RNA sequence: GAUAACUGAAUCGAAAGACAUUAUCACG
RNA sequence: GAUAACUGAAUCGAAAGACAUUAUCACG
């Protein structure tokens, strides 16, 4: 769920 | 295919430049959260693993610093060029990846739970534009890897993976957005020099921030 | 040697490629 | 210009096989401590600071495991050609992942064996949970000679840069500059042929697998004295 | 020589009255304080140290609050018979209790006002979590009031001895000794000689520290309202 | 009704003698753990919370080491005299000074034995100077036998009241009614019944039984006293 | 877990019963 | 000094009932 | 640099003696 | 009441099995 999410932000372009 | 110019050698020395202003501005900031929190016995050990991950950062900064692009470029391939400023970039992005959740999570959870003191804690805009320029530097990453096609299950980054993993299982996100192929050098540099205004504005904005958790810290402890 | 363990929490065989005393 | 051969595809996969076993001995006694940790109240944050280590080693794992090595070497056709991959080239990312692991190993380590030891007796006034120090010796003997083990593939081959130095390696030659047998400041010596660097990189091969393996025997010790002392029921 | 009468019954209840009154003020505040340190990891054991006492302190106050003066005052057979008790007999179990009572709120502020404030700027840096400057004014201003009370009761009957002697009346004499006086503590006690005497002074002294425990309680109303809106 | 004897005096006294050579143990062992603790950085407060109680009990010391107790005994002439003090009020301050060291011991074991002992592994990282637990169980075992000899002294005369309770004893008795432990013969040292004594000659003869089971309780303490006073010299104040 | 005493676990007394 | 007078008090600070200066 | 001050009488030292003209700590 | 949630694959249980329909904590 979000705490899986939670291990890689602590949040709610060239090239691309 | 794509070949170098005399003009590589700065471009790369530019590309290194933002990476220096990214791991200075944590260098800074951690350097004064560190002494403020000599004065807190609670946090004596927490401080030790700052100080630990502080150092690696400055290591990173001076690696960086006195890399001179000159002496590792003549003749040679832009791929063979790029890949191991990349490759600096990967090894730094994880490691902020560490650090962020350590500082901005786990730590930020153990200060209120030992001293409720919110003055201790970052502000919530501090977080923001952390998580903010990680961000943009994780694709960046990105973007010099796969546009070059330079990849690899070796470079990948975690969180780039688990993003993708995530919309597998699941059926808009930065991190899957799709990186189109660069065919000169002169398109790189173009594209390059659009990020570097646009990381030196997420950089500006971290410092911003930092002032702002720097002075609280001041106001709120001091000298 | 307290910035010494910062880089291990410890306080003699050839090792290939690696000139013994150097 | 040393050059590939058809048998330089197995050597890497071997390289990076131990790797692999470096990687996987610390997810297996992490995996067990976390979930030890879990019936521990006042250790919650200190959990999740691990589980977000042992993703990142997990991580390096299974890019590690999924690397196919042939796909990335444009190799030998008898010998003859210009357009086949240098060794250098081609050793050039290996070594970089194993100091990219070795940088993210020095960040647990001190975390591990150290911080967190420290804040272990602090919170809970017993051992129970504490590591072993034959644990935390061997955990530092591996390191060290992962350390030198990607030192000697980059000084070897002459492939170093600023941006590939390990922080550990640069502390002690700082140290001793500014100081006036430690394993670091020993010299590497240049190799010249792929067959040589072949027969060095299996002889290290077998002395890094010892030590993964004296690191597993400890791992165990631990994992039991961990049962014994905190798991079962009393 | 100085006798009991019907009416000394109610005015042991009273005198009892402003001990109960004080240590409740001490066991409410705390009460708070010992809650709100449950959110404090690094605080548990301080805690448990402060609920030690706290319990010490709602023991006196039931024992307090449960004895029935008159099921030990011998009134006597009316006003006439040597069987009768001296007044002397009858206030020296309460000043007694003054006594232990004052000595436990001793050692209870120092730890509370001084060695804990310390500890907590330590461990937290929080001020949030400290007493009030104005708090710690009123505990002392209370305590050298409820100890000279309790010498006033001492002395004035002459009942006295070494083992009622409170610490902080001795301390301030051998100090002088080793040094007309602004220290209320080495000021003079002059005797009573009749129980209406004692009476009267006793009710001075009972609104004296009464105005005391008012004080005290607001100043602990602003620091539990403090910890109100600052945690809870 | 019970009188007193011109032997009386010396019954007072050597009551006190034994309060005071509790109090001496103590202030014998925590004048060496306070100077210990000052080479502590990290125990610098628990130090001078240590002290505080230290100087009170040194003044509980000092208030019995200077009491005489023939200035409060007021003898009879040949035998009766009606003025001659009861047996009663003589031992009720000296009952009364016991049970205020008592909840003072109460107060201070809880605090060296329990949260210090917490506080210093949290803090230090080691047992170096923590109390060994034989010390602990001394603490407590002569602790128990003080209290219990308190309220011997106050049921036996039938002089208690609701000011002389000891907290712990109504803790036992109030555990009881709640729980039902009350009924029969109890193995708990606190609810266990006090007989009333009739004659001074009876408390004398039972006192001096009492005096020297407590005495017996005390050398026990200065042993395991002295047992951790050398645990703190060999395992932090002697130096390498 | 006790406020009263550390030794939870603790031969005839001087004018005492054996009886609550 | 002060550290003496410290155990006994928390203030700088030191009319009443039978009590005669 | 920071921290440590019960006239307490202990502590450290085989002793002489030491004890804020001191001691301990430190990415510092 | 509060606290604890890596699809992690360990942990606990001799077994059956357990694992937020859970677990732990809390001033007599
Ligand atoms: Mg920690
Ligand atoms: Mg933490
Ligand atoms: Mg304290
Ligand atoms: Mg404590």
């Amino acid at each position: 769920n979000n705490k899986r999410r939670s291990f890689y932000t602590a949040s709610p372009l060239p090239g691309v | 295919d794509i070949k170098v110019t005399p003009g590589t050698s700065e471009l790369v020395e530019q590309i290194l430049a933002l990476l220096s202003r990214y791991l200075s501005s944590y260098i800074h900031v951690l350097n004064k959260f560190i002494s403020h929190l000599r004065r807190v016995a609670t946090l004596r050990f927490e401080r030790t693993t700052l100080i630990k991950f502080v150092k690696k950062l400055r290591f990173y900064n001076d690696s960086v610093l006195s890399y001179n692009a000159s002496e590792f470029i003549n003749a040679d391939s832009f791929d063979k060029v790029i890949l191991p400023i990349a490759s600096m970039f990967v090894k730094s992005v994880e490691t902020f990846d560490l650090l962020n959740y350590y500082l901005t999570q786990s730590l930020q959870k153990e200060i209120l739970s030992k001293t409720l003191n919110e003055d201790l804690t970052l502000t919530a805009e501090s977080i923001l534009a952390i998580d903010d320029t990680y961000n943009h530097f994780v694709k960046f990453s990105q973007w010099m890897i796969e546009s070059l096609r330079i990849g690899s299950n070796l470079l990948d980054l975690e969180v780039v993976q688990f993003a993708i993993k995530s919309a597998d299982e699941d059926g808009d996100n930065i991190f899957l957005q799709e990186i189109l192929p660069v065919n000169s050098e002169e398109e790189f540099q173009t594209l390059s020099a659009a990020w570097h205004s646009i990381l030196d504005g997420k950089l500006s904005a971290l410092d911003e921030e930092f002032d702002v958790v720097a002075t609280k810290w001041h106001d709120k402890f001091g000298k | 040697n307290k910035r010494r363990s910062f880089y291990t929490a410890s306080p003699s065989p050839v090792l290939p490629g690696v000139k013994r005393t150097a």
